[PDB]
């Protein structure tokens, strides 16, 4: 965000953010702990305390239900566009 | 509830049943158990597991059960569900494959509906004409010559179907037989008396008489058969 | 109720649930078991973690019929609700042949009620193993019902906690002709190898069947055949 | 929250988090520094974080209600040419369970179908059905019910 | 470990470890040889809480009886950081009704606002192993 | 403390032999935060427990834990409230249905028994969970005299000189595990107040007679009652000047 | 985790979360306030209207689950009254049986363990309801139950179930209730829940009050109108 | 009672377990039936012939009455239960009736029974195909087919098991008129088909023909044998 | 899986009842037009093999002598939806000596959609839905009546609705084709000419069902020869 | 997520989301409107087609003589509810020779549709329900949810869009009580006119209005019978 930052208009691709972008969770252990915290660095740079810039996000997912409610949100991801199969 | 139910009755996407076949595994690893058909008789030879020297002898037989005054059988896969089995099977009795078609009619039973697991047990049916039966965890029973059911049962089958001559065969060359397989199949190079159970079923004075081979009976068997494989080396 | 099976076929074709059961057995307090040849002995380490447990409240050697005694390694709450069965299921004999219930008769109807719960919906199997002593036709028994529902004929066993090498001390120090009295000698002793801190009259339960029947010897008693062992 | 394993863990996190937890409340009472803090999961939060030496104050954010999602909509509807007939009290009545994020985004998507229409003013069915694209329900042919 | 108890002996130099989760540390860091006593500073009781509360109100402004014996037995669970939050939040109550003095009500609501804010604190019960 | 599937959500057993959903249950008799200690006299047994009314709007005379099972045994229960309410109106019916059909009052350890034959069958079926709650029954039998027995979520039980179980279990254990070892058949006061000193010593209140209830049963008069403040107040003045 | 999504899974620290979340539903409702005076207990619901188009009566969180005992909920209103019926059928079946009046000890006693009974397996759900059931008689006197959603019941002189519920406490504690009566805590249940409603939050609440004592005869009904609005303009008087 | 929902509509619209059934006959053996003239003639693939397995006891050929007869490809022990019931309900419907089953009767039965097992609690769906050839009361001959899913259509001629499409492919091409002119060449027909798929050859093909007014009769392994060689020896002649 | 049968979508559907409402477009064409002359149905039979008998692919059923119906999706599925309604009716005319009105059967066979589920149900209680779509048509008091059920228990009357793998295209064209003053033979005819456009084979008078409910007369499956006839129109 | 897959799993915010989801299914259905004045009761529902060849699904169903309901969501859990609701009607009538009382039957179904909501395996009745009725007390508009919570409602709308319906029966609330029955009848055709998108009306083929009075029955008016009412109404701004 900060190399997208450098630009007038920029657009970020997150292919696949069900990698990262996965519900957070405490199952006694370090389970995802990591992963949670870099979903949770994507989420704070999409809507914090700092304005975003002129950056307009895209996300594609086979798995929203594994989607952390915050990066669920609008602010972060305002539109969602469902690929249904077609008709 | 439908969190913790295993579904064992339910068909694989490959189309399997996949708790039949894990059953079916279980019969693997159990005792050998041997059945050979003969003209005037019909043996079930079982390998015994309980070999423990601190085991007491007081059944008249570890994986023979006598079902009725006609017909006997032999267990190999899990010994409690066995126990329920040949119980059913004394209840129900009768002709021989009607007896195992009423067994393998529950046996099914298990496997389609109830969401319980099925039996793991795999049986062999002898009685009286003469006629050998297997039954597996499926409820799928044949009719047989010559079978063996549990550890190395393919190598066991293999080996009777190279020397078992159909038609000609009496009990003694059964007997010998099963001896003879018997030997390949355990891994002990002598085969002792105390680590293997037979019993015969014949028709003496128009009665079926079901007996179970004393030990000094069968190590006639296993010396008999030790000296005859001693005769093929004085070839080589 | 739950209607499905909780006990299923590993893909190695083994009833794991029944072997965590078995594990719950080896982590039970030891219980040895005896044949001799006038009798049986069954005898447990009755170890309390504290004085403030009244010892001779529960009873881990409990009579089943005049004859019949168990003793079991395990869960203790698991073992009474199959000697409530065996008491139920000896006398369900009894009524019907007005006839003591055989020995070999009463383990295969218990071990039947242990397979139930391997296979049975919504249900764990118990985890204890039964050891049963009798006396029938004027030959002692002793058998073993695991916690998958077979049941084994044993001439001296142990089970529980360090039950492997208690089965061994058993194999080198049994002899069909032992007589009771010193069938509760190995009996004592084959406790004594696992057994930690010293053995009283009150921290070791033991039972023995013979002609007169079964009876659970009193702490007395135990402290006489104790004695000889120092 | 910190956990015990014998494998692996997060200890350097909980390092980190160890010391801001002796900056919070520690050894040197700091008076001085007024510290904010903001969690979506307060379950997961370690006890020692949430202390009332630390964190004296835990305020839950509740989810707006009828009156405050009004409000919302209102907020961020003044530098927008909106017709002088939006029922702010309807739209509210329309976002059962919709955060702050979501009443923003109903203005938001509001202009878009206006735009998407060419008008210059927003008017109360451009709220309407910015609602429906701001509930994002999935496409379903429930037209056969009632 | 090797300096608290090692090859050469610690003479004159005593050790104190403070944590609130002692089931994480190493067995040989709570070996007796190394951590000699392990003192267990556990939550305050009745008559604790009563004297941590009368530790943090005692320079507070107050007229009227305050009975202390009611927040103590709402302030079961209460660490002293609560005792003193709730002398904080009466306080805080008392500049929200612009008064220079709390009453005992005040004191009533800030142990039962602070006993609400507890309920977001997971286990704390951890001992050593 | 491995775990294989649903061994730590339902009743089965785990890789080494264990239920965790047993285990479980018991740290639910921690959660109501209170402590009972029940001691064994030579001719009396006493149950005592703290009893905490947290504000003045509770009506006192009902935050009881002793419960009157039958007019010859009673119990206290410690754990989830809804729970051993569960269990005392269980025994009760037990110990009527037993009077009724075998002619004669119920032993405590028969009682017990069959409380810990029932909550063993929720160690057994994954349909039900173990009641969080544990009942320390006392009563005087009419030849074995006085008897406590406490009654586990998993269906364990045993007899008791001295037993406790709450939160501070193990603590008193140990303060009456001390006692037992001097080997003195108590009196009535005698085993009062052991069994209040024992809650006094591990909680260190210094009890009112307001914050614990004593339940005894004597052989003299083998009926339990609950002992009034007054009479809770005459052991701890008693208690204090010695 | 999956240590929350069945009534019979404890967790591994002993609580059953389906219970406590079955708890939260109830601290997401409207406050409910009952004070067991002298001579009774008197019921007071701050009633929310959702809407302007529902009628005066509609939503009804005071029951009469039998002539002399009521019933005042917080929570869910289907399960609330689910319950409610439970307890006109436990007092039903207990007079075609002993042939009186319920103890309301009994009563609060009777269905606290069908209320528990749901929260032990999983094929039910715990009642996501806590309600408070008060009765007077010349015999057993006022008396004042409330029953949570785990099945605990304790007896109170003033109880306060709802989201300000604490509130509400901190108030009832000012009353001198053991010695007022009836007429007088009336007006004082109108204060306290006007003055534990939230104006700037969820509004246009309506005051719900009943009453069974000594100037009921034993029998419990809805305060009369003349009495409310007596309360209420001294309620609002109270607001400044 | 395992009262449990095993088989459901996936997203799509599909019935998995039907189509698992379904997969399970096509691990079976090839059974081939053919509907002739006067003459119904049902060949089924045996599986890995062994000299020690009573040929008695394993025979996919089984009759349901008199004048109907099955075969079937799948799951041996399902199809055994099929075959019972099936029996059971020919000898209900000839004591209300009095009149022997028509094949498209037993053939809804078993259809219906077969689909009951795809909607019912605990059931799972029979993973056998059905061949039922038989003839009615007025001598026409009748065959009819069943999946698991329940769902019965008369063939000419048909064929399920593993090789299936196979034998089916070559059975669209060689039925026809004079192919079925009389019942030595509908016997070649089936056994032509099964040589499609069968690799060794006689010895793994069971053959049994039921003619009008005739009980049905399994054909040895002699009569096979020559009717083979016949097969082989018009070969040479077409060369 | 985790889920039930009876449990609802976020969005208020039914998951069982959706599913199944997606086997219908798998299954084969149909279209059923009401006229004042009568009502039709037509379905394409969809045979996949030369050998198979096109006369045992049964489509169109004798609900009654006055009511037939046409069923396309889970062939299997409808039998027992259809035997009842052959039984519903016998059961109105046993009891009330007439004929059930066609609303009044389709009413009752949709209450049998939804009567599944997994726990707490009749042991003869079924599991998943009928993934089966019914065309009721007949001829009642309100004179010829067209009906369409859907796994959902769904039915409303239709002037002239297309069910199956082309459901969509036929309606289509079935609203370009149909006006509410038509004759039956024009129904017979334009009902055809959409199904040979959207059938995979080539149309003729073995691979479709013709059925039809006249006022007065019975319902009448057409035969081969009666096919023919209006086959060599278009 | 995991609390949303059945009936009996609470979330830890205190919700039930099957229940929750099944209010949705009523937000599905067509708009329906019911109101109510001193003497009278009227439903007024918008019925949906799914193609221009197909009837409009009917709406309005009778329950009783004195007692109607108009149903928004599953058309099949609908006619469940209402058999359950014509059963007991009729079975009051068969003891008590009387009327079953409105408020009465309400709380039937509201206690019948809370028992799914509760066990293992069952779901919420996914159909909204508007009961309009008259008995000694008078007339009274209910509305059923889902989640077997029932209000006793003086005007109500249920359905989809149905809340602009809703802002105006709260804005001419006040002249429901005094005003005729033919007013009452177009204040609920103008209430349901809100929830029509612009380019639609409302006509004959998607209007069914049904009335219960002190001294009429509960009548269904349909297309022909609906051409009374809707003449009057002008035409909206």
């Amino acid at each position: 965000f900060e190399m997208a930052r450098t630009k007038k208009a920029c657009l970020i691709f997150f292919d696949e953010i069900d990698a990262i972008g996965g519900a957070r969770f405490d199952d006694g252990a370090g389970g995802d702990n990591e992963v949670q915290r870099t979903m949770l660095e994507l989420i704070n740079q999409l809507d914090g305390f700092d304005p975003r810039g002129n950056i307009k996000v895209l996300m594609a997912t086979n798995r929203p239900d594994t989607l952390d409610p915050a990066l669920m949100r609008p602010g972060r991801l305002d539109r969602k566009i469902e690929f249904s199969l077609p008709d | 509830s439908r969190r913790y139910d295993s579904r064992t009755t339910i068909f694989s996407p490959e189309g399997r049943l996949y708790q039949v076949e894990y059953a079916m595994e279980a019969i693997g690893h159990a005792g050998t158990c041997l059945g050979i058909l003969a003209n005037d008789g019909v043996l079930l030879a079982a390998e015994r597991r309980n070999i423990h020297k601190l085991l007491d002898e007081v059944f008249f037989s570890e994986k023979i059960y006598k079902l009725n005054e006609d017909m006997a059988c032999s267990v190999a896969g899990i010994t409690s569900d066995a126990n329920v089995l040949t119980n059913e099977l004394r209840l129900i009795a009768i002709p021989c494959e009607q007896l195992v078609t009423a067994l393998c009619d529950i046996k099914q039973a298990y496997t389609q509906f109830g969401g319980k697991r099925p039996f793991g047990v795999s049986l062999l049916y002898i009685g009286w004409g003469f006629q050998l039966y297997q039954s597996d965890p499926s409820g799928n029973y044949g009719g047989w010559k010559a079978t063996c059911i549990g550890n190395n049962s393919a190598a066991a089958v293999s080996m009777l179907k190279q020397d078992y001559k159909e038609g000609e065969m009496t009990l003694k060359s059964a007997l010998a037989l099963a001896i003879k397989v018997l030997n390949k199949t355990m891994d002990v190079s002598k085969l002792s008396a105390e680590k293997v159970e037979i019993a015969t079923l014949t028709r003496e004075n128009g009665k079926t008489v079901i007996r179970v081979l004393k030990q000094k009976e069968v190590e006639q068997l296993i010396k008999k058969h030790e000296e005859e494989e001693a005769k093929a080396e004085r070839e080589k | 109720g739950y209607s499905f099976s909780l006990t299923t076929f590993s893909p190695s074709g083994k009833l794991v649930q029944i072997e965590y059961a078995l594990a719950a057995v080896a982590g039970g307090a030891p219980s040895v078991g005896i044949k001799a040849a006038n009798g049986v002995v069954l005898a447990t380490e009755k170890k309390q973690k504290s004085i403030l447990y009244d010892e001779r409240s529960v009873h881990k050697v409990e009579p089943i019929t005049k004859h019949i005694g168990l003793v079991y390694s395990g869960m203790g709450p698991d073992y009474r609700v199959l000697v409530h069965r065996a008491r139920k299921l000896a006398q369900q004999y009894y009524l019907v042949y007005q006839e003591p219930i055989p020995t070999a008769q009463l383990v295969q109807r218990v071990a039947s009620v242990m397979q139930e719960y391997t296979q049975s919906g919504g249900v764990r199997p118990f985890g204890v193993s039964l050891l049963i002593c009798g006396w029938n036709e004027g030959r002692p028994y002793l058998f073993q019902s695991d916690p998958s529902g077979a049941y084994f004929a044993w001439k001296a066993t142990a089970m529980g906690k360090n039950y492997v090498n208690g089965k061994t001390f058993l194999e080198k120090r049994y002899n069909e002709d032992l007589e009771l009295e010193d069938a509760i000698h190995t009996a004592i002793l084959t406790l004594k190898e696992s057994f930690e801190g010293q053995m009283t009259e009150d921290n070791i339960e033991v039972g023995i069947c013979n002609e007169a029947g079964f009876r659970r010897l009193t702490p007395t008693e135990v402290k006489d055949y104790l004695a000889a062992i120092a | 929250k910190r956990f015990d394993s014998e494998k692996a863990g997060d200890r350097e996190v909980q390092r980190t988090m160890l010391e801001l937890l002796n900056q919070l409340d520690g050894f040197q009472p700091n008076t001085q520094v007024k510290v904010i803090a903001a969690t979506n999961r307060v379950d997961i939060l370690d006890p020692a974080l949430l202390r009332s030496g630390r964190l004296d104050r835990k305020i839950e954010f509740p989810m707006p209600n009828e009156e405050a999602r009004a409000r919302i909509m209102q907020i961020h509807s003044r530098k927008m040419n909106v017709s002088p007939d939006v029922n702010y009290e309807e739209l509210a009545r329309c976002t059962d369970d919709f955060n702050g994020a979501q009443c923003k985004a109903v203005c938001v998507e509001a202009g878009m179908i206006a735009l998407r229409r060419g008008a210059t003013e927003l008017t109360h069915e451009d709220y309407m059905e910015g609602i429906l694209e701001v509930q994002a329900k999935k496409k379903a042919n429930l037209q056969y019910y009632a | 470990l090797n300096q608290m108890d090692g090859f050469d002996t610690l003479h004159r130099v005593k050790m104190i470890m403070a944590t609130n989760r002692p089931d994480t540390l190493d067995p040989a860091l709570l070996r007796p040889g190394r951590l000699d006593r392990k003192i267990h500073i556990d939550l305050p009781n009745e008559q604790a809480r009563l004297d941590i509360l009368k530790i943090h109100a005692g320079p507070i402004t107050k007229h009227g009886e305050i009975d202390y014996e009611a927040i103590v037995k709402l302030s079961d669970g209460f660490n002293g950081a609560d005792l003193r939050n709730v002398c904080t939040e009466a306080g805080m109550f008392a500049i929200r009704a612009d008064h220079d003095f709390v009453v005992q009500e005040d004191f009533m609501k800030a142990v039962r606002k602070v006993a609400d804010s507890k309920k977001l604190e997971s286990k704390l019960d951890y001992k050593p192993v | 403390g491995s775990s294989a599937g649903f061994d730590r959500h339902i009743t089965i057993f785990s890789p080494e032999g264990r239920l965790y959903q047993v285990e479980y249950a018991f740290k639910a008799i921690n959660q109501g935060g209170l402590t009972s200690v029940a001691v064994r006299g030579k001719d009396c047994a006493v149950i005592v427990t703290q009893k905490k009314v947290p504000d003045k709007l509770l009506d006192s005379s009902t935050v009881t834990h002793l419960f009157k099972i039958t007019e010859n045994i009673g119990c206290v229960m410690t754990g989830m409230t809804a729970d051993s309410r569960s269990q005392v109106q269980r025994a009760r019916y037990e110990a009527a249905n037993w009077k009724y059909k075998y002619g004669y009052e119920i032993p405590v350890d028969m009682l017990c028994k069959r409380i810990a034959d029932i909550s063993q069958v929720y160690t057994q079926n994954a349909e039900m969970r173990p009641l969080g709650c544990c009942m320390i029954l006392i009563g005087i039998d009419e030849e074995q005299g006085p008897q406590v027995y406490k009654c586990d979520p998993a269906g364990y039980y045993c007899g008791f000189k001295a037993t406790a179980a709450g939160v501070k279990q193990t603590e008193s254990t140990s303060f009456l595990e001390k006692k037992v070892k001097k080997k003195f058949d108590w009196t009535f006061e005698q085993t009062v107040e052991t069994a209040i000193t024992c809650l006094s010593t591990v909680l260190s209140i210094d009890f009112k007679p307001s914050e614990i209830e004593v339940g005894v049963v004597t052989v003299e008069n083998p009926k339990f009652r609950i002992l009034t403040e007054a009479e809770i107040d005459a052991h701890l003045v008693a208690l204090a000047e010695r | 985790t999956g240590y929350d999504l069945s009534a019979s899974t404890f967790s591994p620290d002993g609580r059953v979360f389906q219970v406590e979340y079955a708890m939260k539903a109830v601290e997401n409702s409207s406050t409910a306030i009952g004070i067991r005076c002298k001579d009774g207990v008197v019921f007071g619901v701050e009633k929310l209207v959702l809407s302007k188009l529902y009628e005066e009566g509609s939503n009804k969180r005071l029951f009469n689950v039998d002539r002399h005992v009521g019933m005042a909920v917080a929570g869910l209103l289907a399960d609330a009254r689910s319950l409610a019926d439970i307890a006109r059928e436990e007092a039903s079946n207990f007079r075609s049986n002993f042939g009186y009046n319920i103890p309301l000890k009994h009563l609060a006693d009777r269905v606290a363990m069908y209320v528990h009974a749901y929260t032990l397996y999983s094929a039910v759900r715990p009642f996501g309801c806590s309600f408070m059931l008060g009765s007077y008689s010349v015999n057993d006197g006022a008396q004042l139950y409330m029953i949570d959603p785990s099945g605990v019941s304790y007896g109170y002189w003033g109880c306060a179930i709802g989201k300000a519920r604490q509130a509400a406490k901190t108030e009832i504690e000012k009353l001198q209730m053991k010695e007022m009566t009836c007429r007088d805590i009336v007006k004082e249940v109108a204060k306290i829940i006007y003055i534990v409603h939230d104006e700037v939050k969820d509004k246009a609440f309506e005051l719900e009050l009943s009453w069974v004592g000594e100037l009921t005869n034993g029998r419990h009904e809805i305060v009369p109108k003349d009495i409310r609005e007596e309360a209420e303009k001294y309620a609002k008087e109270s607001l400044k | 009672s395992y009262d449990r929902a095993i088989t459901v509509f996936s997203p799509d619209g599909h019935l998995f377990q039907v189509e698992y059934a379904q997969e399970a006959v096509k691990k079976g053996s090839t059974a081939v039936g053919v509907r002739g003239r006067d003459i119904v003639v049902l060949g089924v693939e045996k599986k890995s012939v062994a000299k020690l397995q009573d040929e008695r006891t394993v025979r996919k050929i089984c009759a349901l009455d008199d004048n109907v007869c099955m075969a079937f490809a799948g799951l041996t022990a399902d199809a055994r239960i099929v075959i019972n019931r099936a029996r059971v309900e020919c000898q209900s419907h000839r004591l209300t009736v009095e009149d022997p089953v028509t094949v498209e009767y037993i053939t809804r039965y078993i259809a219906s029974l077969k689909q009951r097992y795809t909607q019912s609690n605990g059931r799972r769906p029979f993973g056998i195909s059905a061949l039922i050839v038989g003839f009615d009361f007025d001598g026409t001959p009748r065959l009819y087919q069943t999946d698991p899913s329940g769902t019965y259509h008369a063939w000419k001629a048909n064929a399920i098991g593993r090789g299936a499409k196979s034998v089916r492919e070559f059975l669209e091409k060689n039925y026809t008129d004079e192919a079925i002119e009389t019942d030595d060449l509908t016997i070649k027909l089936v056994i032509k088909a099964l040589l499609e798929v069968v690799q060794s050859g006689g010895k793994n093909i069971e053959l049994a023909v039921m003619r009008r007014d005739q009980s049905l009769k399994i054909l040895n392994p002699e009569e096979i044998e020559k009717y083979v060689a016949e097969i082989e020896k018009e070969k040479e002649e077409n060369e | 899986y985790d889920r039930g049968v009876n449990t609802f979508s976020p969005e208020g559907r039914l998951f069982q009842v959706e599913y199944a409402i997606e086997a219908i477009k798998l299954g084969s064409t149909a279209i059923g037009i009401q006229t004042s002359e009568g009502v039709c149905l037509a379905v394409e039979k969809r045979i996949t093999s030369p050998l198979m008998e096109p006369s045992s692919i049964e489509k169109i059923v004798e609900i009654d002598a006055h009511i037939g119906c046409a069923m396309s999706g889970l062939i299997a599925d409808a039998k027992t939806l259809i035997d009842k309604a052959r039984v519903e009716t016998q059961n109105h005319w046993f009891t009330y000596n007439e004929t059930m009105t066609v609303e009044s059967v389709t009413q009752a066979v949709s209450n049998l959609a939804l009567q599944f589920g997994e726990e707490d149900a009749d042991p003869g209680a079924m599991s998943r839905p009928f993934g089966v779509a019914l065309l009721f048509g007949g001829v009642d008091e309100k004179g010829p009546q067209l009906f369409h059920m859907d796994p959902s228990g769904t039915f409303v009357q239709c002037d002239a609705r297309a069910i199956g793998s082309a459901s969509e295209g036929a309606q289509s064209s079935l609203q370009e084709v149909y006006h509410k003053s038509m004759t039956l033979k024009e129904a017979i005819k334009s009902s055809l000419i959409i199904l040979k456009q959207v059938m995979e084979e080539k149309l003729n008078a073995t691979n479709i069902e013709l059925a039809t409910v006249q006022p007065g007369q019975n319902f009448h499956m057409f035969t081969k020869e009666e096919l023919e006839e209006v086959i060599k129109d278009i | 997520n995991q609390y949303d897959n059945d009936v009996t799993v609470w979330s830890p915010q205190g919700r039930i989301h099957q229940i929750e989801y099944a209010m949705e299914a009523v937000k599905q259905g067509s708009a329906t409107v019911g109101l109510k004045s001193k003497t009278h009761a009227v439903l007024v529902a918008l019925k949906r087609a799914q193609s221009e060849l197909a009837a409009h699904q009917k709406k309005i169903l009778h329950v009783d003589n004195h007692i109607g309901i108009s149903i928004a969501g599953l058309t099949a859990d609908a006619r469940l509810l209402c058999n359950f609701m014509r059963q007991e009607c009729l079975d009051s009538r068969f003891v008590f020779d009387r009327p079953l009382p409105v408020s009465r039957l309400v709380s039937l179904i509201g206690s019948k549709t809370q028992i799914p909501t509760q066990r293992y395996g069952r779901r919420p009745y996914g159909v909204g329900l508007l009961i309009a009725g008259y008995d000694d007390m008078g007339p009274h508009i209910f509305q059923t949810c889902p989640s077997a919570n029932y209000f006793d409602c003086r005007a109500m709308s249920i359905g989809a869009r149905s809340q602009s319906a809703r802002t105006y029966l709260e804005r001419h609330m006040s002249e429901f009580m005094e005003c005729n029955l033919n007013e009452l009848v177009k204040h609920g055709l103008r209430a349901l006119r809100e929830t029509l998108p612009a380019e639609q009306d409302l006509t004959t083929k998607n209007v069914s209005i049904g009335i219960v009075g002190k001294d009429l029955e509960f009548t269904i008016y349909d297309d022909d019978d609906v051409s009374p009412f809707l003449e009057g109404l002008e035409e909206r701004p």
